[PDB]
């Protein structure tokens, strides 16, 4: 597919829009060194100076991984702090962003979007996230208390919380929609969205006229691209698949590690108590280390598979940090890396543990090839295109853009004269017209 | 682990800013918090953590520091402000939890 | 409302056990360690042990170990500190505290810092 | 704040110059293990076998620090490497420059900022440092005598020489201020000041007309910044507090470290020979175990605050060399990253242990917003700018440029015509003026 | 060199061609502790219970290196994926790739400089590499009956083979040579070579209208710069240096290694066996621990000289690679970093264990300097230029771009008027034509 | 073609030794490791030990050093595991299997894995 | 080492997939295999290595994971896959060869 | 102008003492650590030990240690090393060199390389 | 620490580049010099460091090499250049200054 006279370019284009789907933090947890090791034991002194080192390194380890979400979820969630009020307007040029846009008469403050990924992302009710947070009741003097139950298993809260996420997910929509993004400090100028997105197209390489020609098709387009997510996501399930896994990997790990701990391994009964009661100290002795092993190695295989899954979210978090900077706060160059084809906007929405992003893409179609010309001779002198390629389409030679067919006549505004015609190698013969000549000859 | 202050006294005028150094033999991170104990009350706390204030505390106390050294400082000193500062260590390892020698302010 | 409250000014000879009540007020009993410290004259504090009014655990440092014998009293929300064969050097004041101020976020229930203490029971021996 | 009809555009605009001061490097210093562990000892050869580890340790911490900050002062001050001579003149195009310049005529060859810089920063007469620079005597072959009476104590003189730094500072300065800096090379073609001044107008977004047509009000307002800058830096101690804060830090720690130098601890006497000649053998091992211990710790507590010292030296370092590298050798996209506002221009300068940048900051403001219509309707056909937006100042239309106000009547070569007036939403009806018209009518 | 009123732009452009060669991977190799340690042993159970801890360190070492390396080749050789038939053409516009496009005839499917690459780096004849290559036979059954032989030393064979290497150098000819490369996906739509040249001297800052007037001897000098490269190859020994030093180097240590294998230390013989039979068990354990940790100081010195050398070529490799990147799959900002001077295309060719890059660099020349005016009056009207600067050539004043020196007349289409001549500084007084004005009294 | 073939089941009085006759065919007998293994009855499987036909060298586990003695015959093709002093707990199935599967890539000879096996042979006491 | 696997027993229907999971005390990196024993035949090689399938394996069988946690599936179990499924460790460090405590299907 | 100037071949019996005197010129004596040498007989170099003429602190090394003693003379600027109980294998050449070379950037002064030497005096015993 | 030369010895003629190769038991560092030792002078000093030369020490010397493997290289061996080179390592720890075996030239 290669020719030394002839050009391809494109005839038609499309506007599409797909949904990338993200994780970026899990559910944080602790584990008491002073209950874990000890339990409902009277006097554990001997036992917490034998065995805390391996509780502290734990302990040290399960810190780690919950300031690491944090992190993650913080440089992923604030990337801009600027702010302003949200656009009562729906409707920006016939674009509809009733999906996107959060409803102010919902008390929920979101998005059907927003609304239909939390009613499809839940947990499942027999599980320990679920009898903590019940227990819990929204007080913090009431911790020890149901962390005695669960000997230490506590659920840290998220340092940001549903409803700040939401109204920075809605910041960044406002500041996407309308106005701009400047690379770095804050909000741009106001400016209207048809116009930003013929600023984009000029960026991507198309014609504003273009967009100003075609404004209902993409609209339309748009508005069904808009109305098919949505039931794309309600009815097909394995567009959530990926947080939806996370969520059931960590109940299921938090449900067997609860299991295993009301395991009674290999001693009389689970009671710390019953066994130095029951027995004389040298036998009660090993009787209670080979059940605090147990325990601490359940509780090692809990730390090290957690382990794996932070590394693995903190990945995911930092692929979802720069496609939020390089795509969501301005135009991208790269190309299939939002979408497939040309990143135009990216319109991020909040979802529970993850970010979802709506990238507009661009896709060429309909590619033609013409017969091109290097340049035109029309009086002995070599005339050459200021913007643009000369394409014949079989009798006719026109002048057009290099990414789109938009064929216009040959005139004196549209070329520049340089040189002589015998010079240029691959010079063709055709009339270039001049707008002067018949308003001079309509005079006579 | 072993707390050393610095230094063992001050006189500093009233509404003077002023500082206090503590440091530690090995590593600490944030589990280092600072308690003010009058001759006459018990001690109560003034910063936990590296730099956060307890309740009920002004704004003109703050901490800083991190590692092994860390410092409290105050925008003026007043006649409330005349005890004796302690650091406590609540690192869970080692399990003892050592406090501070002590520093005296005038 | 919160208030941690001592025992007054207790004096006991030499090897014998000295008995002090820590009360408090104004929060649940339950869900909260408490811990006891020394302060000696002229000399700094040290953390006796603690004890956790949930379950009953007790636990001491190497040199208080077997001295001290921690009870909790959860009807009446009460610390007895029970010392035994009091030594001439152990005469300091005793103060008991409740460790709180814990971080909500990026901390665990175990790292706290007093928030508040008693009032402070000096012995003689 | 968001309109589907409306545009906010500045009106005016500023030029300011802000300063910002980074250090570069420290002062180095090493301890000999020879003499430090041994000192005025007759014998030490079991002295040094037993305790020259943890000498030697600290030996190679203290070669790490000096060789990092080495590399971070030439890589920050040693970019570039082609060089050419000074411009003699002073003025170009009405910008004074005599601050920023080195005068030739003072034997120095600094600039008064630069000798401001100099003179307001300097060290502590009764400090480490000055007495082993008035010991040295200009002179290797001395340092060994002195470092017997500091115990090993030396201070390790920097690679590059004030000369050399004030060198590389001028041949910055001209490259910038004439000619220009490609990316990589070196200097560019020659090029007059206020031609580059409105390359660099162009580049941040705006037509170099306004600058043709402002450059009086330009000039006057960076001469009246350079003014303002050095009474600024005269006046008000707080603006050199970086620099004068870590030289008096470093001097500090240098004061207590002698200081513990010459304390007994817990010993008879500081004199190792003594404490041997006045007990015996097995009493005099310890009381110079405890004296060596003691020193042995204080200079792991030096060594280690001059880690984390040298560690924060060298973010700073990397952030200087990273600015100088995005906005001294070119223009910077990033907005508020050099100054507050649109980076044109840095000019560095050299201070001890630092380099300040005078960053040339576009700001606008008055900002104020019209109606905009995306098409303009004559004769049935729809016009578009080629280059700018439809802006009305309530009665009339004009095109004017996305960043400024310069509004301009519509002509036929500001214009192209595109299709048809009905397909494209928001036309307005506006008579659009040919030249051609006129000249024709003024025939008849 | 510094003026306020004259413009130092290139009048002459010249055409090179630079060669660049870079390793990008090693021989691979492995020894096998079954047979290392053992030997022709009956029983060596206890000697590999002692002795095989170093053993399989040294392993892992030698798999990391492998593996290392494979990384690096298929990083640097497998960048694009997607691929297409070759252009049968070998003339595109006057331009000759005879030398440079693999030859279908040939059943080698190579190039000449290729071949010549090939046939100029060679191994050497009596080495361990060409002994285990004869004795492989082409079948992986008879790798333990050879490694025997050498105590368990084999070849790896590398991942990416001869063949896959030069058809994808091959596919990235064709697309860089035919069509184009996006920043992403793949192939861009097809293009004429002429044109995709005149898009590379737009984006270095140069007028197509140069390459469409020069074209005959910009394709003359490359066809002359490709014809000396390769006789300078051909002539030239040291232009190969790198390829055939490191082939050496490896040659060497592996000669070096199987030398000291046959050693026999300070043993009575090499063999395991007749030690322990012709001496006692207690001085045969000697005897044979002696010859043991020998041959593993030998293998550890391997091994670390063979780490340093892979860490050397995984260097040489990452930068390999993200020449390749910024270079080949595209046009570099950069400046003398694919050559001396401008980079404009690059042709990618492979070499045994390595590859050479074909820089094309723009070089300008015969720097003239010229007086220049910022703006020119006409009528009492101040005219800028829309696109290039006024250069004075002695007498009369043209328009030019900055980095070429075209002369062209002043007209009315080239300049824009805005403001008065009294405002701006460095106004000069010229005439402007009007293309209009002789139509019109030629009528008269 | 490749096939290895076991002796048929025998039975031997403890305290006696057992010669289990493991056979090549369809690939040349030199140049790959022959690998023997143990398969209790309710128990999992043990690996007793090595043995390399090009060589000789033969490697067995601590457990099985001594009571098991690997000989070859390159002539034949045949790989002769001798077991002594026949143990009530040596009652299993004995399996010998070539070590293949190697990764001609990354891997070298010694990292291998089982990719055929033999027939088994069951021993009683 | 030591190797354990999970489940113990398994209840499929046909035509259902499947998973089985096994690991090791310590790091086993890529040197594991999945053995399939009958009761009347010898054991044969299914997947050596991380996820590399045997010649002469369907590709309804597959392998995943890494570390010291690996998993087996079956797209759909079926007659011939009625066996006993084993983890073989062929790390040369330690020189013994652990194998799979076994894992029944049906 | 700088030199060292050691003295002339000299013969002791065994177990006596040989005094060997190393004298520096051209440059201050005190300031500059300096190092000897002990070159055998178809063997290599062994660095018996250091002074400082500054102070007077003396290391030798554990095989040299006790049979070497070091002293100074700033006055006349002459290091004199005396040996002990003569032992048939010390007939060797001993060297007295000077330690310089240091790098004054990045190195402290303790790491240095000889730049100056002395004669060599040869011993026999 | 050991210090091992190689070769033994040489023979080169006249106005050629030749090298020796220096390698220690463990890593060095830049703390190794090079000296010429003449059958009838001290030994006097070449390349101190890494790769720099001393004083009065002609250009044709030159040093390359790190970590525990060093090469010093001649342009032309002359007449002068007949002497055993020397390898000396000068670093703290250990204590011990271990010299070079020697090599001969010719
Ligand atoms: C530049 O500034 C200096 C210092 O204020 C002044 O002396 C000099 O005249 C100025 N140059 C001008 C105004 O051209």
């Amino acid at each position: 597919a290669c020719s030394n006279n002839s050009i391809a370019i494109p005839t038609n284009f499309t506007i599409s829009v797909t949904t990338e789907i993200l994780p970026v933090s899990m559910t944080k947890t602790s584990v008491d060194c002073t209950m874990y090791i000890c339990g409902d034991s009277t006097e554990c002194s001997n036992l917490l100076l034998q065995y805390g080192s391996f509780c502290t390194q734990l302990n040290r380890a399960l810190t780690g991984i919950a300031v690491e979400q944090d992190k993650n979820t913080q440089e992923v969630f604030a990337q801009v702090k600027q702010c302003y009020k949200t656009p009562p307007i729906k409707d920006f040029g016939g674009f509809n962003f009733s999906q996107i846009l959060p409803d102010p008469s919902k008390p929920s403050k979101r998005s059907p979007i927003e609304d239909l990924l939390f009613n499809k992302v839940t947990l499942a009710d027999a599980g320990f996230i679920k009898q903590y947070g019940d227990c819990l009741g929204d007080i913090a003097a009431r911790d020890l208390i149901c962390a005695q139950k669960f000997n230490g298993l506590t659920v840290l809260p998220p340092l940001l919380t549903d409803e700040m996420i939401a109204q920075y997910t809605s910041c960044l929509l406002a500041g996407t929609i309308c106005s701009g993004w400047t690379f770095g400090a804050g909000p741009a100028l106001q400016i209207p969205f048809p116009m930003q997105m013929a600023y984009r197209f000029n960026g991507i390489g198309v014609t504003q006229n273009v967009l100003y020609e075609n404004q209902k098709l993409i609209a339309n387009q748009f508005n069904s691209a808009i109305g098919k997510i949505q039931d794309s996501l309600s009815s097909t399930p394995s567009a959530l698949g990926k947080l939806q896994d996370v969520v059931n990997q960590n109940a299921q790990a938090l449900n067997t590690l609860v299991k295993q701990l009301s395991s009674n391994f290999g001693a009389i009964s689970s009671v710390l108590n019953d066994i130095l009661s029951r027995l004389d100290k040298p036998e009660a002795e090993v009787q209670i280390d080979r059940l605090i092993t147990g325990r601490l190695q359940s509780l090692q295989t809990y730390v090290t598979q957690q382990l794996i899954r932070a590394a693995e979210i903190r990945a995911s978090a930092n692929l979802a940090a720069t496609k939020m900077s390089e795509c969501v706060l301005g135009q991208s160059k790269r190309v299939d890396f939002c979408g497939k084809g040309y990143h135009l906007m990216s319109f991020p929405q909040s979802a529970p543990h993850g970010v979802v992003f709506l990238h507009v893409t661009y896709v060429p179609a309909q590619e033609k090839n013409f017969t091109t010309a290097p340049a035109i001779c029309h009086d002995g002198k070599a005339h050459f295109p200021r913007e643009g390629v000369f394409v014949s389409n079989g009798t006719h030679w026109f002048v057009t853009q290099r990414n789109f067919y938009e064929p216009q006549i040959i005139t004196t505004d549209n070329t520049f004269v340089s040189g002589n015609c015998d010079v240029v190698i691959g010079i063709v013969n055709n009339t270039v017209y001049d707008p002067l000549q018949p308003e001079l000859d309509s005079f006579k | 682990i072993r707390m050393t202050q610095s230094p063992s006294t001050l006189s500093v005028s009233p509404g003077e800013r002023a500082t206090l150094s503590c440091r530690a033999s090995q590593s600490v991170s944030s589990y280092l918090a600072w308690y003010q104990h009058k001759p006459g009350q018990a001690p109560r706390l003034l910063v936990y953590g590296a730099s956060t204030r307890a309740t009920g505390i002004p704004a003109r106390f703050s901490g800083s520091g991190s590692g092994t050294e860390f410092t409290l400082t105050i925008s003026s000193l007043q006649s409330e402000d005349f005890a004796v500062y302690y650091c406590q260590q609540y690192n869970n390892w080692p399990p003892p939890f050592t406090f501070g020698p002590g520093t005296k302010v005038d | 409302q919160v208030q941690l409250v001592q025992s007054g000014a207790e004096v006991r000879k030499p090897g014998a056990s000295v008995k002090v009540s820590c009360k408090a007020s104004g929060y649940t009993f339950t869900g909260y360690y408490i811990h006891w410290v020394r302060q000696a004259p002229g000399q700094g504090l040290e953390w006796m042990g603690w004890i956790n009014p949930n379950s009953g655990g007790t636990n001491y440092a190497q040199k208080f170990q077997g001295w001290v014998i921690m009870t909790r009293d959860t009807s009446i929300s009460t610390a007895y500190m029970e010392l035994s064969r009091l030594t001439s050097d152990d005469t300091a004041v005793y103060y008991c505290a409740r460790c709180g101020a814990r971080s909500y976020y990026y901390d665990s229930g175990d790292y706290c810092a007093f928030d508040i203490w008693g009032q402070g029971t000096v012995v003689t021996v």
